[PDB]
RNA sequence: GACUUUUACUUUGAAAAAAUUAGAGUGUUCAAAGCAGGCGUAUUGCUCGAAUAUAUUAGCAUGGAAUAAUAGAAUAGGACGU
RNA sequence: GAUAGUGGCCUACCAUGGUUUCAACGGGUAACGGGGAAUAAGGGUUCGAUUCCGGAGAGGGAGCCUGAGAAACGGCUACCAC
């Protein structure tokens, strides 16, 4: 059955992205796909997009814009400390000057870099470059 | 082991005596007395290895058993007696004294004491109690053992000893805002006041300091000890006055005090 | 039943003036165990007896405070809880649950079923693998 | 025919001591 | 989809958006709740009483005009059944299937069904033995089945 | 999800998975069932001594058609009868039999194609003496 | 005193023997090493050093409340009352 | 009862428990445990008899005197093997 929605949510805004398209429809939705999407809206590797009510679970339209190369889950959220952030990085990013890996601290989902800034640590998601 | 140990072996010396370990093979096993095996300082690496005094081993032999050494008041004779913390050492043919301070390092040092000074001594109280014939008491963190004090005087108070009699001339109670120097622990040697205690009861109790530069830092009850006021220590501090530094500064400083 | 056993069971040292005749036809000794651990009720006003009690025997309780859950009561006056936890292989980066059962003294003033979730602290060896004593019962 | 064989401490020890002596 | 087979059929009923009462519909919620309980002493069980509502008095959905639902209702008057509906027609299909092996010795496709019919029996039956609707003495038994239809 | 469990809480089955499948690998089941302690001639060591029980002329057909200088050994350590390979020496004129002999492994792959063997060892001291030296005439060979 | 859903996870602190490791200093003639040494009037002596770092799980203390569990008034045998 | 002292450590009398696929129990080890060693971009693989700490033994078993401390082998007693 479908047990990770984040994943099919990312499966399918990269696969509109390879084909080269404009919107994707996610069904369902979550919070935490909110939280993530706003995480990429802010250093604006995708427009904007918007939520829709079914009472249900949402469903989501997202405008792309053609800056994304890849973006992906990492789907047993691993446990992360601040030095295994430099382990990540040297992982799953093309270079060291720019792409995020995402985590989810306590303060929050958000990119490393701010949880360099903000000192905290948690689990993590995915990455976008 | 068989039974009990009388050996000590050189790499298993405690760190803080600074012993070379390529001079021999061994280290002064300290005797049993009124300090710990591990945070102790006996009299050979002291008149040795820190005053330059004594070149050999049997020449501290010498020197101690023509009865110029004393320890708090009291002639000692023995090799490795165990000299600790807080503790007096007299030297009458070379008139010097000596009070055992640590090092913002964590370990024992030089340190000139006046004759005034000398004659009295400080000692964290560890455990008061009512012996026998109902007469109460205060042991003290080097094992001096005074009956009759102040009722006032409970725990973790420190008691001054007037080396002379052996008496308590007046104590500080643990109070919050107190001037503290630091027994045990990875913050050893440092000076401040404590800000409050934190209580764990069925457990270990911490207590937060707050040094000279509103720097903080946290050690358990055990490794406490009080000595004054702010401003206002009991006894004559070592330089550097329980100050950490960062690295950085401490070569800036070195750096500083070249000039040609 | 009290008086079950071969031998008279009795508190020791504590005596019962047959001159003084009191309203109660005992006078029973109790005491609290610490760390802010309330004594229960049936401890105080009960008949039982119990050296190995932590509130009306000679048995103090200090060192490790621990939780658990029952999973058998087949066995008098104690009980084996069973806490479990999980282990982490850092080769592959995660975990495992692996469990382990603890014998442990339970006091007739605690009525204890299997499924209930049960604070126990440490106490002195009490039999052969016993090293633990029930201190607070919170209900499945 | 014949079954195996799954050798002990003690099986390791006693011939290992059966030729020693007779070496020795 | 669909344990104990393989098709990926989706059929199944819409639910509108909206959530408050339909605007032509002007019966009393008593009205409709007190004909609930008279399909109830009729003796139907609840999917029943929604489709006849539905189909013949015009009520669309039972928590739409009202706040309970059908169950929540007949709970809430004690005409529940002792047992949930659907482990009931499971077991009444599971009580034909037998009856039909007990004349039929060579079925073996009937054999293969009543064991698929079991196992959803004893997963269901778990579920509502978990959630304290059905006693923890209860269990799926031959004669016990043959005594619970019959 | 590449055959292979990913759940966080599954440690267990890939160490397991690890443990049963590490009986397919070469070295790791002849390391850890002591294999080489027990079967192996020279039990599992880089050298053995032994007496030279026979010379051997043994023949390797095709596609190299050779005479292989050989000589048959009786180890001393276990009683133990191994033939080995003698380099260099086209007489042997420095072995004879009933000699004590050091003997050291051989990595020749034999064929299968023209019955050729590879034997397992070759010499490297008769007598005490270095073989090489021998054959390149820095030393004596005390002859008994 | 009476209260007092919790854990998993992270943050910080203490704890973690020296030796070994990484690394600061230091013309052992260089080095591998060692913890020495450096200055003067060397004529009655001054003088810095012997740092710092390494949860690697279990236990301890503390901050966080995303993530993932679990419970919380459904036959009310529920809650706050000066 | 015994012990320096809890404790089936043992003894009398009662119960019928305890461990286990979260791998008990049995078996193997060319297994003294650790600080550490070698080798790597990372993650890992393989060693650690061996200078420090702890354990155990003094041909194999057993028993004991003395003493604060030994079931001691550069102490005793008996058997077994030399």
């Amino acid at each position: 059955t479908r047990s990770s929605v984040l994943a099919d949510a990312l499966n399918a805004i990269n696969n509109a992205e390879k084909t080269g398209k404009r919107q994707v429809l996610i069904r369902p939705s979550s919070k935490v796909i909110i939280k993530f999407l706003q995480v990429m809206q802010k250093h604006g590797y995708i427009g904007e997009f918007e939520y829709i009510d079914d009472h249900r679970s949402g469903k989501i339209v997202v405008q792309l814009n053609g800056r994304l190369n890849k973006c992906g889950v990492i789907s047993p959220r691993f446990n992360v400390k601040i030095g295994d952030i430099e382990k990540w990085t040297a992982n799953l990013l093309p270079a060291r000057q720019f792409g995020y890996v995402i985590l989810t601290t306590s303060a929050g989902i958000m990119d490393h870099e701010e949880a360099r800034r903000k000192h905290v640590s948690g689990k993590i998601l995915g990455f976008v470059y | 082991a068989r039974g009990p140990k009388k050996h000590l072996k050189r790499l298993a010396a405690p760190h803080h005596w600074l012993l070379d370990k390529l001079s021999g093979c061994y280290a002064p096993r300290p005797s049993a007395g009124p300090h710990k095996l591990r945070e102790s300082l006996p009299l050979i690496v002291f008149l040795r290895n820190r005053l330059k005094y004594a070149l050999n081993g049997r020449e501290v032999k010498a020197i101690l058993m023509q009865r110029h050494v004393k320890v708090d008041g009291k002639v000692r004779t023995d090799t490795t007696y165990p000299a600790g913390f807080m503790d007096v050492i007299t030297l009458d043919a070379t008139n010097e004294n000596f009070r055992l301070v640590y090092d913002v390092k964590g370990r024992f040092a030089v340190h000139r004491i006046t004759d005034e000074e000398a004659s009295y001594k400080l000692g964290k109280v560890k455990k008061v109690q009512l012996g026998k014939k109902g007469v109460p008491y205060v042991v003290t963190h080097d094992g001096r053992t005074i009956r009759y004090p102040d009722p006032n005087i409970k725990v973790n108070d420190t008691v001054k000893i007037d080396l002379a009699s052996g008496k308590i001339t007046d104590f500080i109670k643990f109070d919050a805002g107190k001037l503290v120097y630091v027994t045990g622990g990875r913050n050893l040697g440092r000076i401040g006041t404590i800000v409050h205690k934190e209580r764990h009861d069925g457990g270990f109790d911490l207590v937060h300091i707050k040094d000279s530069l509103d720097n903080t830092f946290v050690t358990r009850l055990n490794n406490v000890f009080v000595i004054g006021e702010q401003g206002k220590p009991y006894i004559s501090l070592p330089k550097g006055k329980g100050i950490k530094l960062s690295i950085a500064e401490e070569r800036d400083r070195r750096r500083a005090q070249q000039g040609l | 039943t009290v008086q079950s056993e071969r031998a008279f069971q009795k508190q020791p040292h504590i005596f019962n003036n047959p001159k003084v005749k009191t309203s109660k036809r005992t006078k029973r000794w109790y005491k609290n165990a610490g760390l802010g651990f309330k004594t229960p009720k049936t401890a105080i006003e009960g008949s039982y007896i119990d050296k190995k009690c932590p509130f009306t025997g000679l048995v103090s309780i200090r060192g490790k405070i621990l939780t658990g859950t029952v999973v058998s009561t087949k066995m008098h006056r104690t009980i084996v809880i069973r806490r479990a936890y999980l282990h982490y292989i850092p080769k592959y980066n995660r975990y495992e649950k692996r469990h382990k059962n603890v014998p442990v003294h339970v006091s007739p003033a605690f009525r204890v079923q299997v499924g209930d979730i049960v604070t126990v602290g440490q106490c002195r060896p009490i039999s052969k693998t016993v090293r633990f004593n029930v201190v607070k019962v919170s209900a499945a | 025919g014949k079954p195996d064989k799954q050798v002990s401490k003690l099986q390791r020890k006693n011939k290992a001591k059966q030729l020693r002596a007779q070496r020795i | 989809g669909r344990m104990h087979s393989a098709g990926k059929g989706i059929s199944s009923s819409a639910i509108p958006y909206s959530r408050n009462a339909p605007a032509w519909f002007k019966l009393s919620s008593e009205s409709v709740i007190e004909q609930i309980v008279k399909y109830a002493r009729k003796g139907l069980t609840p999917s029943q009483i929604g489709v006849l509502l539905r189909d013949a008095h015009g009520v669309t959905q039972a928590r739409v005009i009202t706040g309970n639902k059908i169950m929540r209702i007949l709970k809430s008057n004690g005409l529940a059944p002792e047992i949930p509906e659907d482990l009931y027609y499971l077991i009444k299909k599971a009580v034909s299937v037998r009856k039909h092996l007990e004349r039929n010795r060579k079925d073996k496709d009937a054999k293969f069904r009543l064991i698929l019919i079991e196992s959803r029996i004893h997963r269901l039956a778990r579920y509502y033995r978990t959630v304290a609707v059905l006693p923890p003495n209860w269990k799926y038994e031959s004669a016990t089945a043959s005594a619970l239809v019959n | 999800g590449k055959g292979k469990p990913r759940g966080l809480n599954s440690a267990r089955k890939l160490r397991v998975h690890r443990r049963n499948n590490r009986w397919a690998e070469n070295n790791y089941k002849k390391r850890l069932l002591g294999t080489a302690f027990k079967s192996s001639p020279f039990g599992g060591s880089s050298h053995a001594k032994g007496i030279v029980l026979e010379k051997l002329g043994i023949e390797s057909k095709q596609p190299n058609s050779a005479i292989r200088k050989c000589v048959r050994v009786q180890l001393i350590k276990n009683g133990k009868k191994v033939t080995a390979f003698v380099p260099n020496d086209g007489c042997l004129n420095f072995v004879d039999e009933n000699d004590e002999v050091l003997l050291a492994g051989f990595g020749r792959k034999g064929k299968a194609k023209g019955d050729i063997p590879g034997v397992r060892f070759k010499v490297v001291k008769v007598s005490g003496v270095s073989l090489l030296a021998l054959w390149k005439e820095k030393k004596e060979k005390p002859r008994s």
